[PDB]
Formats: structure tokens, C-alpha cells, sequence
């Protein structure tokens, strides 16, 4: 839904890496240089930021009417 | 024929379900077709076998 | 106790005081209301 | 020269342009818009048996979905997600238009209401089927959906498509061996409303009888011939066919009808066979109205069409000749030229028709007994329309269709969104499970295209369960009329005109002997002089836009069989191919530079002659290629993607080339099981039970349709490091290692949400009201600290903790002394109230909803799955800490034994998870579709080599216990995995005591009913095999229904002992006798007293316990 606060391998913090690489990957550049220019090595940390999906942008359109 | 791909009477060794690939080299897709016509049977058997069994064994 | 409008999501809040033939919003009509969070401290264990 | 990627846009656009449940919503509008109308020209106009009096039926229509509330007025429109919160029908009112003419008298129009009909959603009566994106979002939809389902009762309901034979058609095979009839003949003709068999045999004396179920018996061919207007033995055998060898076979049959000569010896002949004891008359009468109505109903119902009837049975007689004779062999029955794929379309028709006939029955009925009593003529007043919205939604919401088919309509499986989809392609065989047959579950070479070998059922369901293919489509059907004019003038002549010029005057038979019969729908249309040609004809027809698109042709030549087929009608599932002109594809460079940039899509090219849809049968006149790069000049089409052969769920699977075939279909049947988001606004919408994973993630290693069906944005697992190797044996036979640093990090933990719901019935019969409060004091109390969470107004608030037994909503009931009726929380388990909703059902009546989660984290006994066939539990949970971690601090998530990879030859798991290491590391994409996998596993290993990893994905491992480096590589990869619904929390059940039954106070059923588990036989076989007496009487006496009986010494039969004074007294001997105690099995007890309820009269013989001596 909203990206881990950490890597589920390693106890590395990996969210505070999304909102960069979410963007700089939209401005046409590879995502191979920005992962290893943000201090991404471990390819478990790479699988973490590579397959996020982000579902909660759609789901706070509909939420509980608690 | 068994499939559309294959002439007319054809009963060469492709056109019938000879597989000469291999799981590491990969399946063209007819040979995919041809391997689960052949593997069906044993999806299918294992009922039967049990439900005979069971009455054989309680008479 | 108190309820919230169900139209728009978090539209309006009202309580059993309103008494009206129906279940229905007194301000925008609408026929679906829920139940609110009982403002009561909640202790969650983060484990 | 077409390369992958133009290809690739072609199936793209496919999908771009109709959807993935084009089947429903094409035979819905069909039916919504044409096979509406048709019924009720059909009825065409009620009589009356009061003459003046009738009603002459005018146009229908539909209008917006719409309900009428409390308090009715005006109606208002509805969103499907109104209808869905409220338990509302998504449904909208139908309008007849009808004359009402009273002694010939006009009078004026009159438009009625005459019931609701359901609407599909994204149909042409779905207003939400033209919305923008932002709009659906505001109304409260899922923009993803793929609505091809009905809202009944809040619930959704999806009619599955039923696979079943072709009717009007003639079906010939041997006859049992070792029996009188040698060959037989089938048809089974399709009326309005009803269907009836006929039945051809040739008998061992080489006579041919025809029976259906009507006239019992069996009735001589020339007897049904003469009775139908063939007078003329000559007719007879000119109709039948014009070969001598075949007209010889008549010669038996011919002459055991020499007696009736005349067409009324023949219909009292019937009628003696049907109507025993009446006169001449009314007996003819019957037997003509009889054969008129039950014969064949699909070619008229009327006097005049007996000319037709006759004519099909002549050519269903030359086909069993031909067959006897050697020129042909048996009809396969699982040639897909012979299936019919009935959709909702067709159920729809037939249940609006008798619908429609019910209540036009009842609605002339009371027209003519008002008449009777004497009132004005008013229509409105009397339509009483709630018969049909009530006979159509009880079909939906039960799935008892009529004409006896039972399971049609479903409830959709939400579990995630490959469930949805594939629910909403699946295809149902009519004829299965009444016997195996080892036939009808083969995987016969015509489903190439059209059904996904892989996704099937396991189990007695095994080849009978079938699900579409990527690009297979169903038929919709045209009017036969269109298409036989076209014929007609095309060239054919008319077996009629044949006949005629062959009979009166002097041409010889030789010369149409070598001419081409010419068939339409399975019935013989004419002959023409060359089949080929014709052929050719009505394919360039077709291709030009001057015939339909829905018709297809073949010719079929053989040594003794020259025909040419034509089929116009629905069912029918086709392919789209190619067209392919002297070895080159009609789709050329300028096509495919028009198509990637919107200029033209898909249906365009359709619409050109360049890429046709093709059915089972014209097939047979096809030679299609696979790639371009073997075209030859023999070749007629070529395959549009040689990977949409599989369905939609075998389109996940990365690399399913490289695995074994039993693999695949597990894997789809445990794919239709995994958690993950089913859909956006989950949180809005009540379902009975939801699951939700917190963090999903889409795969690594994707396919190309992996993209198109929206699983991307609806993920349903999580990519792990998975290392190969054995560790600690708890991974040994199926089981799996799990993290359990990562699981305390959130990985696959998901949340379980179970729905609880109560209405407030008026109770109109007695004028008595429900209500919703406290029960102070109340006849069905439960207990003071159970009633502690509801609120003021007997209802729980949300975010509260609760437990076991817990009562959510509180309601008494009155009596029918008010009795407490409240709805409590399932036994064991436990939650949190998330969610409370209070609206009301469109008659004033309270309904309200309670939506409990919980949180579920994985532990021992979890059920996890790969998209490669490779189920296991979790045997154990390893720290950060003891987990083997590699030279660079990387731990695995998963570890998987190497003993389960060469005994399933899954290869597509080791190469899955080379690629997504590579994914990884490389950050590129990786597609591993069938047949086109790219990049290769040589370059993938290349550029793993080249960013610092060794190239076979093995690496330097330490233990993490010791720290001694371990003397081999292990394998490491990214493999993407899936959690099942099958959790150990909800599959524990205890019993030690507890109720009773009433009757034979044993242990109840059920884990919510405190358990109980049954001891059947095998183990008492068991028991006995050890030779544990004692332990036999303790499982079986001591622990269920032991019970003491009073047995008399004389009679033997049960007495008892009363509290009046002191006594043991029997039934029949009072107290003159004594009665001894026995200990017994309370069941046996019951058996003697239901054995005394019939005339048996059990006598119990008693004996010592002591054994003397
Ligand atoms: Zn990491
Ligand atoms: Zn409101
Ligand atoms: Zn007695």
C-alpha cells in the first residue's frame, strides 16, 4: 500500500530513498545509476525501491466514514 | 492431422507428439499442446483409483 | 449515539436526537449514515 | 517482414478495444437489444375464450435503473453502489406497449409497467458504462472493474457459459454390441420453449424405425413418410438420396409399410399408437396435432410444414445409410464443431419467455373472470407485474435455471483480482460427472485456440472445467433468411427442383450424382456443381463486406462424401487469424505504422478482409503458419500470437515452457487461492469475507499480459530471497524456512474481514414490529457482561476489542413473550470492529451491517505458494541472526530444499530466479513470456558477472551459528511468492465435552458447535487389526451415547424405573416380572424402538456377566 519504512532482508531504512527515485526515474534516467548514487547496493534493497507499487494514492479516495 | 499447423495425412514423427526438446532447452508450442495431452491421464485417474480401492477394500 | 452522513464520506455528524420517520440525513437527504469513534483514549500494543 | 513487436501490437490493440468479458456484454446487448422484442412477437397477440375480447402487443422498451421506495412517487436512479450497500437489485423497470380491442374496437394505446429486469454493469443499460474516470471514481467505483455481472440482492452474480452439444443437427454412431440395432441417429430438435429427441435405428433386419419420446414405441420410416405427404414409394426414395446402392437399403422398409398406402392409414395408425379406445376421428385429429407439434418443432408448428420435416428426416436417413454402408464414420462429439457455447443471452431469453408467458396466462385469466363478474376494461388495474421481477431474480439469486439446469448463476469469487477474472471466462460442460468416459476429458487438437490446456480442475471436474482462451471469441448469429436467399442466388438448386428435373423429365441420375450437396445449419440446402468454387465464393463474399462476418464456410471432399458446410448461428467459438494471399500476409508494413500510432485498431482490421475469426469447422479447409519465416504458398493464414494459446491465469506463469505439465494447472488452481488487494475501494464495499495484504509488490520477472489485465496495480504476493539448499531439515517434504526478522518487519502480514448483518422485519402478518435495543429483561437472556459493548442504542461502535461470543447487535423478537435474538460474534475467534453501517432495505425496515478485522502474521503452518506448482507450510521461523548469511551480510527470506526440483522438473523456478536477481541488480525490465523470452539467461548471466555477482547465481556462504564457512556455493534468487488463504488459525478445532443431539445424543458437527470428530470404519478396522478390545469400547461405548437400559426376563423388551414409589416395571408384564440393566450404546436403543415402530418386534436375550467357570 505505502512503501515499508524498512528493508524486509536487512534492517536498512529504504524509505526515505522512494520519493528521489520515484522522481528522478521519471525523468528519464536509469534506474541502475540512481540506485547506486543513493546508497542502494545490496540488490535486496534494489528489489524493495524496484517493485513498489503504491496503491494508497488510489485508496485515499475511498476511505472508511468512521 | 491433429492440429491445423501439419499437412494433410501427415503422420511424420512431429506431427503425431515427438518431442525432440528438452525442459533446459524448451518446448515449441505444439510440443507444449502434445506434452499436456499426453500428462492429462493422471490428472484424472487418481479419483477413480481411490473410490475403487476404498470399495474393494471395505467388501 | 452520534452518527456521520454518509454522502461525500465524511460529510456531517448527528446524534439520536434526530427523530424522523426514516433513516436519513437531516441536511442532505441521503440514506446511509455510519457510527462514529467514541472518542475514548485506544491503547495499541506496535509489535 | 511481421516481427514480434507488430504482432504483439496487434494482440494489444485486441485487448485495448474489447475487453476481457466481451462474451457476456456481447450477448447481453444482443439479447437487450433484439431477443427482447422477438419474445413477445412471438406471443404476438393474447385470445380470449370471450370473443371481442383481446389484446394485440406493441413495442417494449427499458429505461434508467431506478428503484420505488416507501412512499412511492417518482422514480429515482441508483448507483451500483448504492444498490450494493443497501441490498438493493440493480434493475431497471421494462415498459410494454398494448392495444386493448373489446368486439373489434381500437380504443387507444396504452404503455404499462410490466416488472424490473436486471442489468449487467458496463452493458448498453449501464449509464456507468460511458463515464470518465473521475466520475466513476466520485460515484464510488472501482475505474478497473470489469463489470460483466448482475447486483441482486447486494450480492454480485455471474452466469457461468454452459458447453453443450449442438441441437438441430444429426448425430450418427454404432450400436451396442451384441444387440439388434446396429446404428443409430440422433436429433434433438430446439422450439420455443421446449426441446424434444428424436431418435432413428436401423435394426439387425435391415429395417429403420423412428421413435421420439411422444408416441410410445417405435414407428416404420415409411409410415412417418406417408404420414407427412410422401404417398409415392418413389417420393420416398428420391428424397432419401439418389445413389442406387443407398436406394436399395430402402427396400425392407418400403415394403413393411405396404399396407398403408394412403396418408390417413398412416395418422390412424399413430393415433391407435398414441389414443387407445376412440373413434376414427378424434383419434386422427390427436395423432396430426401430436406430429405437428413434438416431431420437429424447430423446422414450423404449422400444418404446412409437414413438407420440411419430412425432407430432414429422408437426410438424416441418407446419413445413417452412409454410415452403414462404410462411406462414413461415427461424429466425434468432441469436435468443437459439434459444441454450442449458451451464454447469458440465451438463459435470459428463455426465462423472459416463460416468464412472459406466465404472467400474460395469469393476466388473461383475470381479465376474463373480472369479465365475468362484470367491470370496465382497465388495464392497469389488473397487470399484477411483481410476477415477473419476482420469477427472474429468484432465478439469479438461486441458480435454478429452467429447463432443468441447476448451478448457472454464482456467486463472483473476490478472493483477488486473477479469482474475478477467471470466475468471469470460465465455461461449464452440461453432460459431465454422469459418467467418465475417458473421452470427454481428453485434450482434443481442436481446442487449440479456444480453451487453455492448462487451467483445469483436479478431481472429478478434471477436462470438464474449461476456461477461454486469450483471443477465442463466441459467436452471436445472424438470421438463417439473409443467408439462404444469398445461397440461393449464388447458384444452388433446390433438392425439390433436383428432384423435378430428374423425375418428369428424361435426365439421368449420373449427372447430379457428382454434384455437391449444400448444407446450412446441418440441414440439406440444395446441390451445386462445384463445392470448391462455392466455397471460394462465399469466403471473398465475406472478406468484401457483402455478407456477414458471422457466417462460416467449408467444403469437405473425401472418396465418397463431397459437401459444403454453412453455419450462421450463436455458440459457435472462434479464432482470428491472419489472412494469408500467395505466401504473404494481407497485414503489411503500412498497416502496422498505421496501428502503432491510433491511426487504426483492431476491429479495423476486421473490417478490411485482412484478419478473419474462424470456427471448428472452416478450420478444417485451413493450413495456418506459426511464424512468418515458414510461410509457403500452401499456407492459408497465420497465428497472431503463438502465445495466446493459454488462458489468463497461464499467462502469469515466467517460463512455462520449462516446466511440467501437471505443474502448470496447479499452479493455476492455487494462483486462484492468493491474498493480496482485490480491489480500490475495498474499504467502502461489504463482503462477507475479505483479505487484504499489507504490502504487496508486483513481480520482478513480468510477462507481456501481466500489464495488460491490470495485475500490476492489483499485486497479490511479494518477491523473497530465496536460497536452495537444506538447512536444518525443516524444509524436508514440501515445507519451506521463513525469516523471522523479516516477517517481524511487516513482510506478508494481511488482515481478515468478516461481515455480520440484521434487518428489522415488519412482520405485516400480525402487525407486530422488530427492534434494536438492550434486552433488560428478556425470555432468551445470555448474560450481563455480554451486552457490555453495545451503545444506548443496542448497536457496537467501531474500534472496539471483541471477543468469542460478544454480542454486536442486540434485537428481541416477538413471540409467535418477547425472545432475545441478538447476532454474536463467531466462537474462537476474535477482532476489532472496523466498520458500522445503518441504512435501510426500500420499506422503512432497519438494516444494519458490522464489519470486524483481524490481523493475521505468519507463523507454523501458513500455506505459501509459487507461480511455478510448489505449495509447502512453513516448518519453522529463523532469526536475522541464525540465518546462513552470504560474503556481503545478504540473509535469505526463503529457503527451498533442492530434493523437491528433480522429481517435478520445474526449471522455469531456477530460471525465474536467475532473472530476478538479475532484475535486481540490473534495474532492467525482464519479460519472460513463452516462446519470446527476453533477455536470454546467456546475457542475463553475462551482465550479473559484470556488476560484481558470479554469473551462475551462487555465492560464498557462512554459517550464521558458527561462522564457518561452508565448503560449497549456494544458490541465491529473487523468486516472487504467494500467500493462501489455507491459515492454520482458522483449521484448529478441540472438543473434550460438551451438547449432545436431541435424537441420538451423540456429539454434534461443526467447529463453531464446540467440534466433535466422526470415528468411521477404517479405524475401527484399524482398531480391531491391533487387537485393543478395551481401547475399541473406550472410543466407540464410553465416549459417545452410552446410556443404561431396563430389559424384561420374559418378553424382552425395554421397561423403566419410576419415582412414584419404588418399581421396575415393563410395558406389557407390569410388575410381574423382573427387569435387569444393561449397559449399551444409546444409538442401538433408538434402532430397537424405530425397529418396534414397524411390525418387527426386536426380543432382547439376556445373559451373565459372570462367566461361570
Ligand atoms: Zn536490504
Ligand atoms: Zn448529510
Ligand atoms: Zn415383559
Amino acid at each position: 500500500m505505502i512503501i515499508p519504512i524498512r528493508c524486509f532482508t536487512c534492517g536498512a531504512v529504504v524509505a526515505d530513498k522512494w520519493e528521489p527515485f520515484s522522481n528522478r526515474v521519471m525523468g528519464g534516467e536509469d534506474p541502475e545509476k540512481v540506485l547506486t548514487e543513493l546508497g542502494v547496493n545490496r540488490y535486496c534493497c534494489r528489489r524493495m525501491l524496484l517493485s513498489h507499487v503504491n496503491i494508497i494514492r488510489e485508496i485515499i479516495h475511498y476511505t472508511r466514514p468512521i | 492431422r491433429t492440429l491445423s499447423l501439419f499437412k494433410y495425412g501427415d503422420i511424420a514423427p512431429e506431427a503425431r507428439g515427438f518431442v525432440k526438446n528438452s525442459f533446459m532447452r524448451g518446448l515449441s508450442p505444439y510440443e507444449m499442446f502434445f506434452h499436456a495431452a499426453g500428462g492429462r491421464e493422471g490428472l484424472v485417474d487418481t479419483a477413480v483409483k481411490t473410490s475403487q480401492s476404498g470399495y474393494m477394500q471395505r467388501r | 449515539a452520534k452518527y456521520r452522513c454518509g454522502k461525500c464520506w465524511k460529510e456531517l455528524d448527528d446524534d439520536q436526537l434526530k427523530t424522523l420517520p426514516g433513516v436519513r440525513c437531516p441536511y442532505c437527504g441521503y440514506r446511509i449514515i455510519y457510527m462514529v469513534r467514541k472518542p475514548t483514549v485506544k491503547i495499541v500494543k506496535a509489535i | 517482414m511481421l516481427d514480434t513487436e507488430s504482432r504483439w501490437a496487434i494482440a494489444e490493440s485486441f485487448f485495448k478495444t474489447r475487453g476481457l468479458v466481451r462474451q457476456h456484454l456481447d450477448s447481453f446487448n444482443d439479447f437487450l437489444r433484439n431477443k427482447l422484442q422477438q419474445v413477445i412477437y412471438e406471443q404476438g397477440e393474447i385470445v380470449t375464450e370471450v370473443p371481442g375480447l383481446k389484446i394485440k402487443l406493441g413495442k417494449i422498451r427499458y429505461e434508467k435503473p431506478s428503484i420505488r421506495e416507501t412512499d412511492k412517487g417518482p422514480m429515482r436512479e441508483i448507483t451500483p453502489m448504492e444498490a450494493r450497500l443497501r441490498n438493493l437489485t440493480y434493475s431497471s423497470p421494462i415498459f410494454l406497449s398494448m392495444i386493448p380491442v373489446e368486439n373489434n374496437i381500437e380504443g387507444e394505446p396504452i404503455e404499462i409497467y410490466i416488472g424490473d429486469l436486471p442489468i449487467m454493469l458496463k452493458s448498453v443499460a449501464d449509464p456507468t458504462s460511458n463515464l470518465p474516470i473521475d466520475k466513476l471514481i466520485e460515484i464510488g467505483e472501482d475505474p478497473k472493474d470489469p463489470g460483466g455481472y448482475f447486483i441482486v440482492n447486494g450480492s454480485e452474480k455471474v452466469i457461468i457459459a454452459q458447453e453443450d452439444l449442438a441441437t438441430n443437427r444429426v448425430l450418427v454412431d454404432y450400436g451396442k454390441s451384441g444387440s439388434n440395432i446396429t446404428h443409430v441417429a440422433k436429433v434433438t430438435s430446439s422450439a420455443a420453449g421446449y426441446r424434444v429427441q428424436v431418435m432413428i435405428e436401423r435394426l439387425k433386419d435391415s429395417t429403420i424405425q423412428i421413435s421420439f419420446a411422444t408416441v410410445p414405441g417405435r414407428i416404420p420410416f415409411a409410415i412417418i413418410m406417408r404420414a407427412l405427404g410422401f404417398v409415392t414409394d418413389r417420393d420416398i426414395v428420391y428424397a432419401v438420396s439418389l445413389d442406387p446402392q443407398i436406394q436399395n437399403e430402402l427396400l425392407p422398409s418400403l415394403e413393411q409399410a405396404s399396407s398403408i398406402t394412403s396418408a390417413e392409414e398412416a395418422l390412424d395408425f399413430i393415433g391407435n399408437r398414441v389414443a387407445i379406445g376412440q373413434k376414427r376421428e378424434n383419434r386422427i385429429q390427436k395423432a396430426e396435432q401430436v406430429i405437428d407439434k413434438y416431431f420437429l418443432p424447430h423446422l414450423g408448428t404449422s400444418p404446412e410444414d409437414r413438407k420440411k420435416k419430412g425432407y430432414y428426416l429422408a437426410s438424416a436417413v441418407n446419413k445413417i445409410l452412409e454410415l452403414y454402408l462404410g462411406r462414413r464414420e461415427p461424429d466425434d462429439k468432441d469436435h468443437y464443431a459439434n459444441k454450442r457455447v449458451r451464454l447469458a443471452g440465451d438463459l435470459f431469453t428463455s426465462l423472459f419467455r416463460v416468464a412472459f408467458k406466465a404472467f400474460v396466462k395469469d393476466l388473461v385469466y383475470q381479465l376474463e373472470k373480472s369479465k365475468v363478474r362484470g367491470r370496465r376494461l382497465s388495464l392497469t388495474a389488473l397487470v399484477r407485474a411483481d410476477i415477473i421481477t419476482e420469477r427472474i431474480r429468484h432465478a439469479l439469486a438461486t441458480g435454478n435455471w429452467v429447463g432443468g439446469r441447476t448451478g448457472v448463476s454464482q456467486l463472483l469469487d473476490r478472493t483477488n483480482w486473477l479469482s474475478m477474472l477467471s470466475h468471469l471466462r470460465r465455461v461449464v460442460s452440461s453432460l459431465a460427472r454422469g459418467q467418465p468416459n475417458f473421452e470427454a476429458r481428453d485434450l482434443h487438437g481442436t481446442q487449440w485456440g479456444r480453451m487453455c490446456p492448462f487451467e483445469t480442475p483436479e478431481g472429478p471436474n478434471s477436462g470438464l472445467v474449461k476456461n477461454l482462451a486469450l483471443l477465442a471469441q463466441v459467436s452471436v448469429g445472424i438470421n438463417e433468411s439473409v443467408v439462404e436467399r444469398v445461397a440461393y442466388e449464388l447458384g444452388v438448386v433446390s433438392v425439390e427442383d433436383v428432384i423435378r428435373r430428374i423425375s418428369e423429365q428424361n435426365e439421368d441420375v449420373e449427372k447430379y450424382m457428382s454434384w455437391s450437396k449444400v448444407y446450412l445449419n446441418g440441414r440439406l440446402l440444395g446441390y451445386y456443381e462445384d463445392g470448391k468454387e462455392l466455397a471460394k465464393k462465399i469466403r471473398e463474399s465475406r472478406r468484401q463486406g457483402k455478407l456477414s462476418d458471422e457466417v462460416n464456410v467449408a467444403y469437405i471432399a473425401t472418396d465418397y462424401l463431397n459437401e459444403v458446410h454453412i453455419n450462421c448461428d450463436a455458440g459457435r467459438v472462434r479464432r482470428p487469424l491472419i489472412i494469408v494471399n500467395n505466401g504473404t500476409p494481407l497485414v503489411d508494413t503500412e498497416d502496422i505504422k498505421k496501428l502503432k500510432n491510433g491511426e487504426i485498431t483492431f476491429d479495423d482490421l476486421v473490417k478490411q478482409g485482412k484478419i478473419e475469426f474462424i470456427d471448428a469447422e472452416e478450420e478444417e479447409n485451413a493450413y495456418v503458419a506459426l511464424n512468418p519465416q515458414d510461410l509457403t504458398p500452401d499456407h492459408t493464414h497465420l497465428e497472431i500470437w503463438p502465445s495466446a494459446i493459454l488462458g489468463i491465469i497461464a499467462s502469469i506463469i515466467p517460463y512455462p515452457e520449462h516446466n511440467q505439465s501437471p505443474r502448470n494447472t496447479y499452479q493455476s488452481a492455487m494462483a486462484k487461492q492468493s491474498l493480496g488487494l482485490y480491489a480500490s475501494n475495498y474499504q467502502i464495499r461489504t463482503d462477507t469475507r475479505a483479505h487484504l495484504l499489507h504490502y504487496p509488490q508486483m513481480p520482478l520477472v513480468q510477462t507481456r499480459m501481466l500489464g495488460v489485465i491490470g495485475y500490476n496495480d492489483r499485486p497479490a504476493g511479494a518477491n523473497a530471497i530465496l536460497a536452495i539448499m537444506s538447512y536444518t531439515g525443516y524444509n524436508m517434504e514440501d515445507s519451506i524456512i521463513m525469516n523471522k526478522s523479516s516477517i517481524e518487519r511487516g513482510m506478508y502480514r494481511s488482515t481478515f474481514f468478516r461481515l455480520y448483518s440484521t434487518e428489522e422485519v415488519k412482520y405485516p402478518g400480525g402487525q407486530e414490529d422488530k427492534i434494536i435495543t438492550p434486552e433488560a429483561g428478556v425470555k432468551g437472556y445470555k448474560g450481563k457482561d455480554y451486552y457490555r459493548l453495545l451503545e444506548d442504542n443496542g448497536v457496537v461502535s467501531p474500534e472496539v476489542e471483541v471477543k468469542g461470543g460478544d454480542v454486536l447487535i442486540g434485537k428481541v423478537s416477538p413471540p409467535r413473550a418477547k425472545r432475545d435474538t441478538s447476532i454474536v460474534t463467531r466462537h474462537g475467534e476474535n477482532g476489532i470492529v472496523d466498520l458500522v453501517l445503518i441504512t435501510e432495505t426500500l420499506e422503512g425496515n432497519k438494516l444494519v451491517k458490522v464489519r470486524v478485522r483481524d490481523l493475521r502474521i505468519p507463523e507454523i503452518g501458513d500455506k505459501f505458494a509459487t507461480r511455478h506448482g510448489q505449495k509447502g507450510v512453513v516448518g519453522i521461523l529463523i532469526d536475522q541472526v541464525d540465518m546462513p548469511y552470504t560474503a556481503k551480510g545478504i540473509v535469505p527470506d526463503i529457503i527451498l530444499n533442492p530434493h523437491a526440483l528433480p522429481s517435478r522438473m520445474t526449471i522455469g523456478q531456477i530460471m525465474e530466479a536467475i532473472g530476478g536477481k538479475y532484475a535486481a541488480l540490473s534495474g532492467k525490465p525482464v519479460d519472460a513470456t513463452p516462446f519470446l523470452e527476453t533477455p536470454k539467461l546467456q546475457e542475463m548471466q553475462k551482465e550479473i558477472l559484470k556488476l560484481g555477482h558470479l554469473p551462475d547465481s551462487t555465492e560464498v556462504v557462512y554459517d550464521g551459528r558458527t561462522g564457518q564457512k561452508l565448503k560449497s556455493r549456494i544458490l541465491f534468487g529473487i523468486v516472487y511468492y504467494q500467500k493462501l488463504h489455507h491459515m492454520v488459525a482458522d483449521k484448529m478445532h478441540a472438543r473434550a465435552r460438551g451438547p449432545v443431539q436431541i435424537l441420538t445424543r451423540q456429539p454434534t458437527e461443526g467447529r463453531a458447535r464446540e467440534g466433535g470428530l466422526r470415528f468411521g470404519e477404517m479405524e475401527r478396522d484399524c482398531l480391531i487389526g491391533f487387537g485393543t478390545a478395551m481401547l475399541i469400547k473406550d472410543r466407540l461405548l464410553d465416549n459417545s451415547d452410552k446410556a443404561v437400559v431396563y430389559i424384561c426376563d420374559q418378553c424382552g423388551y425395554v421397561g423403566w424405573y419410576d419415582r412414584s414409589k419404588n418399581r421396575y416395571v415393563c410395558p406389557v408384564h407390569g410388575d410381574k416380572s423382573v427387569l435387569h440393566p444393561v449397559t449399551v450404546s444409546y444409538a442401538f436403543k433408538l434402532l430397537i424402538q424405530e425397529l418396534m415402530s414397524m411390525v418387527i418386534s426386536p426380543r432382547l436375550i439376556l445373559g451373565e456377566k459372570v462367566n461361570l467357570g
